[PDB]
Order: structure tokens, then C-alpha cells, then sequence
């Protein structure tokens, strides 16, 4: 309901199969995406091309384990309602070990050579989500959530067009001393 | 030795025989050919299935009356179903491809008629209520049956077997012959590239269509490249006794495609 | 008739050809090849040697869509703010969604080709005029500010957006003009005059040439505060085409049109072609 | 001669002078002559 | 620097990544290839689709609890159902392929449990009825969900979920464990390729199998080349407090992957 | 995804990129160390060969702040 | 080309040419090398 911290950590349950963790369409322009660096100066320009770099960092205990799939879904078909439609897309198995962060990247899927940073448009680069591909295991004395942190970043494949004035800033009045 | 009316063409497990030919078309003297690296854009490795889809494949035959006005098949959606290249072309958020038409329809040399063949890049139809209405994905993405224009032409009138699929029911493409669907006139279709096929002349009509667009690669599912139109201009006329119709048969195969951006099969309307 | 010869870097109109009596038939083919043979006069009748002193410059597709002409006319005032709850309403400010289908000239030249590519120069001519009681005419100033997909929209003529900080804008004095090139701007290697194409949003599908007539907008505004009288200002739009290359010609509009972005004519529509006085015959 | 940073600002190109009607008016696979029998 | 225990293995557009790894074998030591011309038959120029098969596919995980027996899958029928893979297997008389199989199978420091991870060329089965019966297609050809030994096993003679499909029909395979569903004992299943998931050592194994037959290319739905087997020798021994259970999940790649005899889709029964 | 090839001074946006199996794993690294590893799209999917005909003149601090 | 006394007076300096993210995205002390393994 407000802004906080706990709204940069992804909840990870323990013992849980197929189901998913998160997902989000690929407007850069909106939903998650509005707020970070990225997604600010994505939104000073009109057009944008080029691959994404997206990151997750495990948090949990150093004796636990998990297996994640991220997948990237390309415009066409609708978000993936199970792993089985996820998987047939582009996607990463990471294995949680001494290495705790996963890069999957977001390759530049297009036909048109350019896109609208505008989120008020038809279609995006298309939708990512996170499944169990085997399970978290917490180890013993250990008990509830842990946590996944997630990064984002462009690959130097990256372009931007068309300077333009960003909706994310406004006033009624002007500011006096 | 050799003549401009006996052809022979060989795509995959495929073969088109013809000896009543007219030479053979190919649209602005161009071949299909792979998209070179310099133009791409896409960074995924594209899928080059060759001979699996790049083949012939004859859709449902037509019957040419003398009340007849044409038809009209969409491409890449007229395949959307057919073997191999179908089943990609729903895998697949992008693709691209050329292609080689082959119109069939023989006669005797008792029999008169002419047929238009032409192939349209982005025939962007107009709508049958008019005004500001746009034409619903059924009515535009027809599938291999295409779209009759005797259901609702402009000519001499008629409403041969429908309307549209079901009959005139809201988003319908406007089916006058005369305006090519779209506010222009019959006679300039000439200046896309196409072909007649003259009863006392030949009794097919070839046309190679190579990859157009202002994109590298694109959707396959919701874009249409080229609209393929086969018209009469001189009616059918049978000899004394004969059956007043005539069947038309359409083959079409893909060329040097290609696809790219694998996923779950699409979800379209209908 | 072939294309070169030496005096005065001269290209040749008709070549000198006399009687013939050949099994070489220039005059006969066959049309159903989809071909059009290069048959000159002097393959049917006997000719006389001319030069074409001519270059055809003017038909080249860059003069062709190279001159400026009228895209759009819109309105905007000058009066009393106060009380006003929609500004745009109120035509204190206006926008125009970006495109070249409005006006009909331009269209149809446009429309000979499939796909365009090009160079944008425009110029914006504002003028005024008082409708009602003034006692003088007063010199305003207009700005003019491009509002690409995604940059906050206006909802007030003096609102904070007008600051104009990243999107492009000019200012200038009513009866005089405004002028600016723009490099070809399109996501694609071209344009496209025409879309065989849909797109979704899970709620309307929208086909044609809209789904990628996606520009902006342009805002434009009287910078001025109101004055005792109300004055009404019309600005035209102007577009010329620079650097141009088109693809694949088309079978030109014959029908009048109803919307833009549809292909759409309207029902009822009278014809086209001309109808003979008698009959086929008839000179 | 040089006073502007962008391509966009400059002039008209000029006339093309390479106009070849041919992908047009012949756009057969097999060579078509004049002369010679449209069909053999 | 680098070790055998972390590893990255990329096919079209999908990636494993594994950091509990055992090295990785390669079937008799040969990476698969395509078909020289040299060892070629059937004079079809082949289909090789590439990247829009030659990925990672996902198969429904199993769980692996104190009274499980094993898994077993057949390929390439376990893969009949999976994106543009099982189209073209559907599509062509003839096909061959190599595949990169990984288990996967994650737990604790604190658990105990030891996976026997083989590849089994030509595993025929034995039928259930014995003496002189038949294994029918259905059975003998699962799917993706593979066939759950834990029906009716030989270890300690249990009847888990089911004891077939539906139950003790007709024409079930023999579900005993310790005598691999054929006559032979588990204990020598080492003579062929294989991995050991040891919970304590790796959590992952990986198997690169190339094209084994005595035909330089086969019918796909009516031949199983390899047969994947995963089952547990030591048993799974969860800590104090924790659930009796632990997921395990089978990705395979097909690789170098050729089709040949392109016709309409097959008829098999079920 | 390196930078320079011969063509028209062209810049390359992706290489072409194979298939792999090693022990070299670019995809994998810690973000704790406070760095972001340059990982490029051929180090996790099959890649083709693609030019950027970009030079990000538009995004360069001069533009940025020169309206 | 020089009607100006004072360099304040003249036109935007152009694009930089010279960009590199090093120094933002790998401002670490240790050489970290793409697919070796992040901390030995
Ligand atoms: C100071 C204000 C700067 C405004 C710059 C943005 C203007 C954009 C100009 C693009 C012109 C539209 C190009 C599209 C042409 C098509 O409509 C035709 N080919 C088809 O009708």
C-alpha cells in the first residue's frame, strides 16, 4: 500500500514444486521498471533497442539450496501460465551455490529495429517470470521466507532515441526559497 | 528446343509440371534470399528449415462461374495451417519468408475467359459499414479458403453463396471487385506484379515473390506481407452443351524461410 | 529510338528506321506474361531522327513529394481564462495528433508508393483575427511544442509542461512563420503508406496503417495573457518532403476517402469513370 | 558551403539519373526479347 | 580457477547452469554429429531445423520419497509432445538425434540419498503378464510423465500411486527394480553410461548421448533408441523435522537433430 | 557483442555464437562485490551476427542538457 | 569560421567519442574477468 523496502524482496517458500515466483510484463516505461535508473532515463527518450541484463541475487542461508528457471517470453503468446509454457521460450536453470547471483539476459527479440518507450502502446519486448525447477530446501533450524533481489541494466548492444520530457515530475506552482 | 510454356519447378519433395505456360513472374526482378547480416537487427540465431517447409502446398480448389467476381488469399495466413511452416509460424514470435504462386485452371480452345493474377504488398482492405469501422482479424486473416468478392461485388451485383463467412455480420471487409477492396480501380492493378491467364493462351500463371517489408523480420501471425488475387475481367464462356463453370487451383510455396524468437504457440482471435 | 548519341551529350527521341519486311514482329507479344515490351514508333511506322533535349527532372520522387503542402489547420484563442475547467475545450491550447491523412492532396501523392522514406521540413503560419469587438489587434506570440508518445500532455495552457526542458518547441510572433527540419523519424528502414496489419490491447483491435502511426503530438498555445477582446488564431501546418526514396508504386485513390489511416470510401458513392455521351463507338 | 551540423537540414538531393523502368515494365524470369515470339 | 563441479551448457535459447556438478560424460566417448554421406541411405535431402529444437525442454518433476523405485523415460518419445521437436516428429517417417540429458536433484549437507542416473540403448522391456505376452504401445511408449517403478517394484515390493496408467491392465511392463524391467540385474546397469547424484557430492548429472542404432536413420514413433533411467540406490534420508521428500527434474536437449520424409501427421495408437 | 569489425567503420551489436558446454560460466558471478559484469546476450543464447549503425551521439551529456 | 573573441560564444562541442562504463560498472580493486569464477 506504501513504498518500502519490502518492495524490492522476492518471497522464496520452501518445498514448493512447479509453481511460480514472480512475473511481469515488459513495458520499461511502466510497472516495475518506471522507477529505477533505467526506466528513468528510458523515459527521457522516445524510442529504445538493444538487450537488457536482468539480475538476481539469492539472500537465503549458505546451507540452503534451490534450482530457478527465468524465462523470457517474446511478444505473441501471452505471459506463461505454467513452467511447461516457460520453458519453451528463452530461458536460464540457475543452480543457488557459492556463485549467488544469476544473469539472465533479455536479447533484443524484434522484428521492428526500434520500440516505443511509451507503455500506453500495444505490445513490449514480451513477459519474464521465475519457476521452481526443483525446489527451495531450507536446512534444519532454519524456517520461513528468504528473499531474492533483482537488478536491472542494459547490455552495450543498447540505444535510445528522440530526447522528450518525462512524466515522472510535475508542479502546480513554482518553488520560491 | 526449349519454350517459354513448358516449366518445371522443384521445391523440396515437391514438383509443379506445366506446357501451357506465359514465362514466369518475379516481383521487381527480384529472388528470395536470406537476410543478410548487414540488415539484421534480431540477435537471435534464426531457424532455416529449408525443405521440411519451403514445398508446395495446394489449397482448396475454386469454382469459376460466369457469376463470379474473384478471390483473395492473404500470405503468410493462408499457410497459417499447412504442414510444417504452420506449426512454426505459431512457435515463432518473428519470421519471414518468400514465396512461389502457382495458378492452375485449363480449358479447351472452345472455351474464352481471362484471369488476373496479381500479387498486392500490404492491401490494406476497407471496410464494409464504411465511415470509420476497421475489419475484424476473422474477416481479414481468412485462413486457406480466402475471401470470396462474389458474396458482395461491385460489377454486376450479386450475392452469390454468402455475404462474408457467416453473411454480412459487423467488421466484413467491403467486397466490391471494381475498387479492389480498398478505393482504387480494377484496371491500375496491373502496376503490382502479376500475370493473366488467357483461356486461348496459357492455363497457368507463375509468380516468385521475394521477402517485401520495411522490416528486416516480422510477426507472421499479425501481419499480412502480400494479398494474392486472382479476378476474371473477360467472363467465363463454355462451349454449347458444357458445364458453365471451371475449377481454379491455387499452390503456393515458401522460400529461403526463416524464423526466429521460439516460444509457446500463439494466441490469436477465433 | 535509343537512349545516347555524341553531339551536345544528346539522347536520342526516334532513330531513323525505313520500311521494313521482316519475320522479326516487334508489334506482337503476349500480355498474359505480365510484361510490358519497350515498343518504340519506330518499330510500326518509318521515323526521322529527333533528340529529347530533356532530362525529366520533375518527375523525380524527390520534386515529386519535394513541395510543401497544407497537413492540417487548427484553432486557437485568446480570451478570459477564469471559470474554464477544460482549457483544451476552450481551444486555449490545442494538439494535433501527428499525421499526413487528414488533408487529401497529400495524401494521394504519398499514397502512388508503398513505403517512403524521407527527410521532414515544416513550416507553421499562424494568423488572427478579432470575430468580435476589439478596439485594437494585439501582437501575441505562439509556441509550438512536440509532445513524442510518452511525454506528459498539456491539460492547462499554462501548465508546468510548457517548460518544455527535453521536448523540442518554437516560438513566434502570429502573421509571421515558423520553420524546421526533422530527420526521417520512423522505427523501420521506411514508412508505410499502408499496413496489412493488426494489433491487440485485450480490449479493441485496431487494423491498418494506425497501429504504426505512432508520433506524437503537437501542443500549441498563445503565450500571452488575455487581452479585453477575444482573438482567434488559425495555424496551418505545412510538410515538405527532403532526401526522398519510395518503394513498390501502387494503383492510385479513385474513391473519395472517409477517415484517416482507413481505406475506407463512402456507400452510395457516385462513379468514377466517366460515362459516354453515346456509345462505344463515339469520338 | 558548411554551416550545418545535421544531414536533415540540407537541401534537396537532386535528380537520381539511374531511372530503369525494367523491375517494372519486365520483371519475367525468362529473357524476353523485342523481335523474337513472345512464347516459343 | 575453473573445476568440474561448475559448469554452463548452452543449446538455442535456453542455458543450464549448475555449480554442484560431476564432470560429464559423453556416451562411449562420442559427441553426436549429423549423418555423413558416406553411411547415408534414404536419398531425401534431410531437414535440420536447428536452434527451434535443438534446446533445453523441461519435463514434469517427480518426487522422490523414502518408498521410491525409479523413473524411467523413453526418448525420443518422451519429447513427442515438446514445441517444434515433437511437430516434426509427428510430420516425418524418418528422423535421428543425439541428445544432453540433466538430472537434477537438489537437498542439504544434512540429507543422504544416492541417484543412479543411465542411459540404456535398445532397452527392451519385459512384460508384466510374462511368459509369452507383449507390451502394448501405451505403455511401452509414456509420454513425458515417463513410467513411475514405484507401481509394482522388486526392492521392497511396494504399489505406490498406481501400478500402471490406470492399474494392472493387459499389457503393462514389469515394474521390478532390481532386475531392470528386463531380466538383468541392477547392479551391473553400470556397464552402460551413467551418473550418480550423491546428495553429499553433486546435486546434478549430465549425460551427452549421440545417435546409437544399427540404421543410419529411423522412424522415430515406432523406435525408442535410448531409454533414461533414474533410480535410487541408496534412499533418501531427510534430517530431523524436515519433509520426507525431494523434487526431481529432468531437462534433455536434443542435438544435431535431421528429419527426413516429410508427409502428413502419424497415426499412433492411444 | 564486441566492438569493432571493418565494414563501413561498423560496430558490432552481437557475434555470432554457437552452442557451449564448459567450465567457463559467464552467466554466473556475485553481485556483491559492487560490480555489474559485462554479460552480453551470445553468453547465454545462440547468437547471430548484427551491427549496431549507432553511435549514442543523442545521449551524450552535451545533448542531454543542450535544449 | 572566426567571428568570436570569447569560446563561450561558440556553438555545442559535439559527441565525446571516448565512453566507457568501466569505472561505474567494474570499479573493483581485483581484476573480476566475464567466466571466471567471481570470488576464488
Ligand atoms: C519543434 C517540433 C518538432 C516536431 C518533430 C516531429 C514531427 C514528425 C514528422 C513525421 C511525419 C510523418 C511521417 C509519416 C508519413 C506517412 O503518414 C505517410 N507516408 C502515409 O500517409
Amino acid at each position: 500500500t506504501k513504498d518500502e523496502v519490502n518492495s524490492y524482496l522476492i518471497p522464496l517458500n520452501a518445498n514448493r514444486q512447479n509453481e511460480q515466483v514472480f512475473g511481469t510484463n515488459l513495458f520499461i516505461g511502466d510497472g516495475v521498471f518506471k522507477t529505477t535508473l533505467l526506466g528513468e532515463i528510458v523515459q527521457y527518450y522516445t524510442h529504445w533497442s538493444g538487450s537488457l541484463r536482468f539480475s538476481l541475487m539469492y539472500t537465503g542461508p549458505a546451507l540452503s539450496s534451490a534450482k530457478l528457471i527465468l524465462a523470457y517470453t517474446p511478444p505473441g503468446a501471452r505471459g506463461p501460465q505454467d513452467r511447461r509454457e516457460a520453458m519453451l521460450g528463452t530461458h536460464v536453470v540457475w543452480d543457488i551455490g557459492l556463485q549467488s547471483t544469476i544473469v539472465m539476459t533479455i536479447p533484443w527479440t524484434s522484428g521492428v529495429q526500434f520500440r516505443y518507450t511509451d507503455p500506453d502502446t500495444y505490445t513490449s519486448a514480451g513477459f519474464l517470470s521465475c519457476w521452481y525447477q526443483t525446489s527451495l530446501i531450507l536446512p534444519p533450524e532454519t524456517t520461513g521466507q528468504v528473499y531474492l533481489l533483482s537488478f536491472i541494466s542494459a547490455c552495450p548492444d543498447f540505444k535510445l532515441r528522440l530526447m522528450k520530457d518525462t512524466q515522472t515530475i510535475s508542479q502546480t506552482v513554482a518553488l520560491t526559497e | 528446343g526449349y519454350s517459354d510454356r513448358v516449366q518445371q519447378i522443384t521445391l523440396g519433395n515437391s514438383t509443379i509440371t506445366t506446357q501451357e505456360a506465359a514465362n514466369a513472374v518475379v516481383c521487381y526482378a527480384e529472388w528470395p534470399e536470406y537476410l543478410p547480416d548487414v540488415d539484421a537487427s534480431d540477435v537471435n540465431k534464426t531457424s532455416k528449415p529449408d525443405t521440411s517447409v519451403c514445398r508446395f502446398y495446394t489449397l482448396d480448389s475454386k469454382t469459376w462461374t460466369t457469376g463470379s467476381k474473384g478471390w483473395c488469399w492473404k500470405l503468410p495466413d493462408a499457410l497459417k495451417d499447412m504442414g510444417v511452416f504452420g506449426q512454426n509460424m505459431f512457435f515463432h514470435s518473428l519470421g519471414r519468408s518468400g514465396y512461389t504462386v502457382h495458378v492452375q485452371c485449363n480449358a479447351t480452345k472452345f472455351h474464352s475467359g481471362c484471369l488476373l493474377v496479381v500479387v498486392i504488398p500490404e492491401h490494406q482492405l476497407a471496410s464494409h459499414e464504411g465511415g470509420n469501422v476497421s475489419v475484424k482479424y476473422t474477416f481479414t486473416h481468412p485462413g486457406e479458403r480466402g475471401i470470396d468478392l462474389s458474396s458482395a461485388a461491385d460489377t454486376i451485383g450479386p450475392g452469390r453463396a454468402f455475404y462474408t463467412t457467416k453473411n454480412n455480420e459487423v467488421g466484413g471487409p467491403v467486397k466490391d471487385v471494381i475498387y479492389n477492396m480498398n478505393g482504387t480501380l480494377l484496371g491500375n492493378l496491373l502496376i503490382f506484379p502479376h500475370q493473366f491467364i488467357n483461356l486461348r493462351t496459357n492455363n497457368t500463371a507463375t509468380i516468385v515473390i521475394p521477402y517485401i517489408n520495411s522490416v528486416p523480420i516480422d510477426s507472421m501471425t499479425r501481419h499480412n506481407n502480400v494479398s494474392l488475387m486472382v479476378i476474371p475481367i473477360a467472363p467465363l464462356t463454355v462451349p454449347t452443351g458444357a458445364t458453365p463453370s471451371l475449377p481454379i487451383t491455387v499452390t503456393i510455396a515458401p522460400m529461403c524461410t526463416e524464423f526466429s524468437g521460439i516460444r509457446s504457440k500463439s494466441i490469436v482471435p477465433q | 529510338e535509343e537512349v545516347i548519341v555524341e553531339k551536345t551529350k544528346q539522347t536520342v527521341a526516334s532513330i531513323s528506321s525505313g520500311p521494313k519486311h521482316t519475320q522479326k514482329v516487334p508489334i506482337l507479344t503476349a500480355n498474359e506474361t505480365g510484361a510490358t515490351m519497350p515498343v518504340l514508333p519506330s518499330d510500326s511506322i518509318e521515323t526521322r531522327t529527333t533528340y529529347m533535349h530533356f532530362n525529366g527532372s520533375e518527375t523525380d520522387v524527390e520534386c515529386f513529394l519535394g513541395r510543401a503542402a497544407c497537413v492540417h489547420v487548427t484553432e486557437i484563442q485568446n480570451k478570459d481564462a477564469t471559470g474554464i475547467d477544460n482549457h483544451r475545450e476552450a481551444k486555449l491550447f490545442n494538439d494535433w495528433k501527428i499525421n499526413l491523412s487528414s488533408l487529401v492532396q497529400l495524401r494521394k501523392k504519398l499514397e502512388l508508393f508503398t513505403y517512403v522514406r524521407f527527410d521532414s521540413e515544416y513550416t507553421i503560419l499562424a494568423t488572427a483575427s478579432q470575430p468580435d469587438s476589439a478596439n485594437y489587434s494585439s501582437n501575441l506570440v505562439v509556441q509550438a511544442m512536440y509532445v513524442p508518445p510518452g511525454a506528459p500532455n498539456p491539460k492547462e495552457w499554462d501548465d508546468y509542461t510548457w517548460q518544455s526542458a527535453s521536448n523540442p518547441s518554437v516560438f513566434f510572433k502570429v502573421g509571421d512563420t515558423s520553420r524546421f527540419s526533422v530527420p526521417y523519424v520512423g522505427l523501420a528502414s521506411a514508412y508505410n503508406c499502408f499496413y496489412d496489419g493488426y494489433s491487440h490491447d485485450d480490449a479493441e483491435t485496431q487494423y491498418g496503417i494506425t497501429v504504426l502511426n505512432h508520433m506524437g503530438s503537437m501542443a500549441f498555445r498563445i503565450v500571452n495573457e488575455h487581452d479585453e477582446h477575444k482573438t482567434l488564431v488559425k495555424i496551418r501546418v505545412y510538410h515538405r518532403a527532403k532526401h526522398v526514396e519510395a518503394w513498390i508504386p501502387r494503383a492510385p485513390r479513385a474513391l473519395p476517402y472517409t477517415s484517416i489511416g482507413r481505406t475506407n470510401y463512402p456507400k452510395n458513392t457516385e462513379p468514377v469513370i466517366k460515362k459516354r455521351k453515346g456509345d462505344i463507338k463515339s469520338y | 558551403i558548411n554551416y550545418y551540423k545535421d544531414a536533415a537540414s540540407t537541401s534537396s538531393a537532386g535528380q537520381s539519373l539511374s531511372m530503369d523502368p525494367s523491375k517494372f515494365t519486365e520483371p519475367v524470369k525468362d529473357l524476353m526479347l523485342k523481335g523474337a515470339p513472345a512464347l516459343n
